[PDB]
């Protein structure tokens, strides 16, 4: 599904601090900044380069 | 490093219309005084710890004691009367 079954995605440290807690449409907005399109349905990319 | 043509030479530059001489001169831009605003906090609730970590875990020990050592009823050997 294209984001309609996920509340949010995050990268928290030690049950301590969310660093990129985003809903699935803002999470994909950081992907379009990177690969200039969207990955297919259900695929979620996280860049830490 | 051009070569002078002796058959068709030319002279130096003649005056041409100009670009209104004050409009090529800029103003010197006038800085006012500034301030890094606000009263800064002394510390920050950081999302990561600032100390070292350990790559591997090492097994630790603590000493224990055994107990009160008792006597025993041994099975005792036979007498060496030249059979042994």
């Amino acid at each position: 599904n294209a984001g309609t079954d996920i509340n949010y995605l995050s990268q928290r440290t030690a049950n301590f601090s969310d660093t990129r807690k985003l809903d699935p449409k803002t999470w994909a907005a950081q992907t379009r900044r990177r690969i200039a399109t969207d990955f297919p349905k259900g695929v979620y990319y996280c860049d830490n380069r | 490093m051009a070569l002078i043509n002796p058959q068709f030479p030319y002279a130096g530059p003649v005056p041409i219309p100009g670009p209104a001489p004050t409009e090529t001169m800029p103003l010197l831009n006038y800085r006012v005084e500034g301030r890094i605003a606000g009263i800064q906090q002394a510390r920050q609730f950081m999302p990561f710890l600032q100390g070292p970590h350990r790559e591997v875990a090492e097994q630790t020990y603590y000493a224990i004691g055994t107990g009160i050592q008792m006597g025993q009823t041994f099975n005792q050997p036979l007498i060496n009367t030249q059979e042994g």
